[PDB]
RNA sequence: GAGCGUUCUGUAAGCCUGCGAAGGUGUGCUGUGAGGCAUGCUGGAGGUAUCAGAAGUGCGAAUGCUGACAUAAGUAACGAU
RNA sequence: CGGCGAGGGGAGUGAAAAAGAACCUGAAACCGUGUACGUACAAGCAGUGGGAGCACGCUUAGGCGUGUGACUGCGUACCUU
């Protein structure tokens, strides 16, 4: 019984076209760019989850780290404040009320002088 | 309403004639006429023709006046090409595309 | 057929 | 010598900026025939600065 | 919910004047980029320019510490086959000292369009007067 | 029982082999011959 | 495939690669790599596991009461008429009639109703018992069955 | 008012009526629940600060949704030795709407 | 070790289909994957459940074979000064 | 209209000329026309993570969806050997 490969091939290649759509040129258009194209988004794409975790746990730092200097302590001296006075808060939520409350930031300041004093 | 004369399998590569036809590309019948009557290229020539062809079937089919039109579009397509044979040196034989092109212009009043 | 600098023997040659 | 990757249609497009024609600026209507006509050209039918220079 | 990011079109920018009379070259520039960039903000985003426009006046006034003020060598090149020049801090100081600042905030910087932004925000003056009293800018101590 | 409702017996119908079919197969490229050699050319080998 | 041994052109110093027939199975119109010859597809069937297949299939047929015994099951004439009706009496649409003597007339009836199959005793096969939705066996078609299944 | 609570491993800093997307919830379609563990309650320059919990203080909230994430696509590939895997993932998530925080 | 898909045989004189089949092109849902399902538009007459069966069963590479079409490029040249 | 052309537009046949003889369906490469967004101080496998603005749909007026992607962290193709 013979075989004919139309149909499928087809279907293969629009496939990967389809996932390509979007790039530059022979990368969107020409299928076997465009399939070396789509491995290497697929690679890019799983190394950057972690990637960016870190990106944002760097972010919240820097964020928690100019308050604090606003409010006239270092990063690390208010960190290890709120490690001894035992709060519980991370860095995404510390860096939200960061900049959204700073009222709330400068009780949490407080605190962390307080327990350092 | 718009009314569209097409001169196919045109003797002529369709980058000239998308040279000329950008030329001419949403000006007014009268203005085109005569910047097609004074470029000074075959294409030139070609899309004149075609273009006074649209002229008179936007007058006799549709009955539109000739001081209300324009060009409302006008585009070149890559026609089929005949394939010849040009002999080189030393027994080689390079293949000559001779191009064709499709001219089609649309002319109307709004 | 073949291009008369690689049918020829100074150039082919080049580096014994 | 010859080309070691193939240019793209954006270079093609690039290259071809500067191809485009440039129309005449504006005709000449002649003062006694009324003809347009090129500047500093005698006219279809024969004319030029509203003389008949030239029979048929 | 997703971390806030400053606005391009929103943020607020203040103008500060600061003496650079004494002051030692590198931490003073470490200061001024640190400003620039706009690190002490809580409303910092990497990739958006939150800082303040900064006014150094008396440029020609910094001070380097040892024998930097005639050993320290600016090289540049000039793109011509030879044509590595060199000028030590006091030539510096003498021909033009707002590159002298300028050289060392720029080099403190980022790299790419941001960081060009950034170094058009900081203004340097050789002198002790700038034309930017329209602007009010405030005393800062560094 | 109809010819739509028999089936053989569980483990009696193992499906063969089939060499060089993509990476995911496990036997793609050069099919279970290693590289290169007598033992990978078609038709190589020893005698007995 | 026919064509000639020729090589299509010298192995070195033409640029192209490499070939050395025109009827290679890689070319457009050369040759199948693998190509079928004709090939017995019949397979061995031990005769007891032909015979327990048989006896399996007639006791779930018996099971699901698909098996229907009669007496006597003949046509006067020949006539297909005579034998889709009598067929409608037994209220039979799709249905296998295995008799044990070989007879003409009812032979000549079904062989036009595509759903009625006729058969003699000794030539009932799985793929007929199983494929048919009834089956009518006569009481000689019975007594030899069961004497060649023994 | 906002109250930071956690849920899941991570931490949620919500007011009320909000909609919230957490970790899956061993908690049926549409009940109630009751989150103790309260990190900290804010109500306007009036601010209590767990250590490390607000004593006295929780949140209610209504499950609204049950679902699967958008998918992403595994990709895995070592070049030039021959291996390449994919794989698909959604990860399940619960909607809850946060109706009431009680300092 | 376990599977998806493709062509063909049986189930199938059955089931879907001119109130629109295959094929083509978009969209939405869905599975861990190969994939599946639904539907808009073109199409204009075939397709095939389910469980088994047989393989010309899956392509990006082989200076791979055949057709089509780009690139250098509207460039060199237009064949006796 | 056009050269008593080539080609086309009406009219007409036909269910259909989105079957006109270069004729069933009509894929991809390749070449264009229109619309939205981006791009003329900016350096590199051209993506990916974050991301403002703009335009269009919106059906809890809430933000969502679709197209683009300024700026930005990381990031030197695939096969073979
Ligand atoms: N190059 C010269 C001589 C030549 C002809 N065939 C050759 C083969 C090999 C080397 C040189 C040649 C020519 O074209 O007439
Ligand atoms: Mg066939
Ligand atoms: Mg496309
Ligand atoms: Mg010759
Ligand atoms: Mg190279
Ligand atoms: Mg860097
Ligand atoms: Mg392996
Ligand atoms: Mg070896
Ligand atoms: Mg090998
Ligand atoms: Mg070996
Ligand atoms: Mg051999
Ligand atoms: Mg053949
Ligand atoms: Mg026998
Ligand atoms: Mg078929
Ligand atoms: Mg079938
Ligand atoms: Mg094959
Ligand atoms: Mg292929
Ligand atoms: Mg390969
Ligand atoms: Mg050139
Ligand atoms: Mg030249
Ligand atoms: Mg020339
Ligand atoms: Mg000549
Ligand atoms: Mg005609
Ligand atoms: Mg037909
Ligand atoms: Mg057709
Ligand atoms: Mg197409
Ligand atoms: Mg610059
Ligand atoms: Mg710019
Ligand atoms: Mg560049
Ligand atoms: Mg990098």
């Amino acid at each position: 019984a013979r075989v004919k490969r139309g149909v499928i091939a087809r279907a293969r290649h629009k496939k990967i076209l389809k996932q390509a759509k979007g790039y530059y040129g022979a990368r969107s258009r020409v299928y076997r760019v465009a399939f070396q194209a789509v491995i290497k988004a697929g690679q890019y794409a799983y190394r950057d989850r972690r990637q960016r975790k870190r990106q944002f746990r760097q972010l919240w730092i820097a964020r928690i780290n100019a308050a604090a200097r606003q409010n006239g302590i270092s990063y690390s001296k208010f960190i290890n404040g709120l490690k001894k006075a035992s709060v519980e808060i991370d860095r995404k939520i510390l860096a939200d009320i960061a900049v959204f409350d700073k009222v709330a930031f400068t009780a949490l300041v407080e605190k962390a002088k307080a327990a350092l004093a | 309403m718009e009314t569209i004369a097409k001169h196919r399998h045109a003797r002529s590569s369709a980058q000239k004639v998308r040279l000329v036809a950008d030329l001419i590309r949403g000006k007014k019948v009268s203005q085109a006429l005569d910047i097609l009557t004074y470029t000074n290229k075959k294409a030139a020539v070609l899309v004149k023709k075609v273009l006074e062809s649209a002229i008179a079937n936007a007058e006799h089919n549709d009955g539109a006046d000739i001081d209300d039109l324009k060009v409302t579009k006008i585009f070149v397509d890559e026609g089929p090409s005949m394939k010849r044979i040009m002999p080189r040196a030393k027994g080689r034989a390079d293949r000559i595309l001779k191009r064709t092109s499709h001219i089609t212009v649309v002319v109307s009043d709004r | 057929t073949s291009k008369w600098f690689n049918i020829d023997n100074k150039i082919v040659d080049h580096r014994p | 010598a010859v080309q070691q990757n193939k240019p793209t249609r954006s270079k093609r497009g690039m290259r071809r900026s500067h191809d485009a024609l440039t129309a005449v600026t504006s005709l000449s209507v002649d003062k006694t025939s009324g003809e347009k006509h090129l500047r500093h050209h005698i006219t279809a039918d024969g004319y030029y600065r509203g003389r008949k220079v030239i029979a048929k | 919910m997703k971390t806030f990011t400053a606005k391009p079109e929103t943020v607020k920018r203040d103008w500060y004047v600061v003496d650079a009379t004494g002051k030692t070259l590198g931490r003073l520039a470490t200061e001024l980029a640190r400003r620039l960039r706009g690190k002490h903000k809580a409303e910092y985003t990497p990739h958006v320019d939150t800082g303040d426009y900064i006014i150094v006046l008396n440029a020609d006034k910094v001070a380097v510490t040892g024998n930097k003020r005639t050993d320290k060598v600016y090289y540049h090149h000039t793109g011509h086959i030879g044509g590595i020049k060199q000028a030590t801090f006091e030539e510096m100081i003498a021909r033009r000292p707002e590159r002298v600042i300028e050289i060392a905030v720029k080099g403190m910087l980022p790299k790419g369009p941001l960081g060009r932004a950034m170094f058009r925000k900081l203004k340097v003056y050789a002198g002790n007067e700038h034309n930017h009293a329209a602007q009010q800018p405030q005393v800062l101590d560094i | 029982m109809r010819l739509n409702t028999l089936s053989p017996a569980e483990g009696s119908k193992k499906a063969g082999k089939r060499l060089g079919r993509g990476i995911g197969s496990g036997l793609g490229k050069t099919g279970g011959r290693g590289h290169k050699g007598q033992k990978s050319r078609s038709g190589g080998g020893v005698r007995r | 495939v026919t064509g000639s041994g020729k090589k299509p052109w010298r192995q070195k110093g033409t640029g192209r690669a490499r070939s050395g027939s025109i009827k290679s199975p890689i070319w457009r119109s050369g040759g199948v790599t693998f190509a079928a010859r004709p090939q017995d597809h019949s397979q061995k069937v031990n005769k007891k596991m032909y015979r327990g297949a048989l006896k399996s299939i007639l006791s779930e047929l018996v099971r699901q009461d698909r098996l229907i015994v009669v007496e006597k099951f003949s046509v006067e004439a020949p006539k297909t008429k005579l034998l889709a009706q009598k067929l409608k009496d037994m209220a039979l649409e799709d249905v296998l009639i295995i008799t044990g003597e070989l007879d003409e007339n009812l032979f000549l009836a079904a062989r036009n109703l595509h759903k009625v199959d006729v058969r003699d005793a000794t030539g009932i096969d799985p793929v007929s018992l199983i494929a048919f939705d009834k089956v009518v066996m006569t009481a000689d078609a019975v007594k030899q069955v069961e004497e060649m299944l023994a | 008012m906002y109250a930071v609570f956690q849920s899941g491993g991570k931490q949620h800093r919500v007011s009320e009526g909000q909609t919230v997307r957490l970790e899956k919830l061993d908690i049926a379609t549409g009940e109630t629940v009751e989150f103790a563990e309260v990190l900290m309650i804010a109500n306007g320059e009036e601010v209590k600060i767990g250590v490390p919990f607000v004593d006295g203080g929780v949140i209610k909230a209504e499950v609204v949704a049950h679902g699967r994430g958008e998918k992403v696509k595994i990709v895995k590939f070592r070049r030039r030795k021959h291996y390449r895997k994919q794989q698909g993932h959604r990860q399940w998530f619960t909607d809850v709407k946060i109706t009431g925080i009680s300092a």
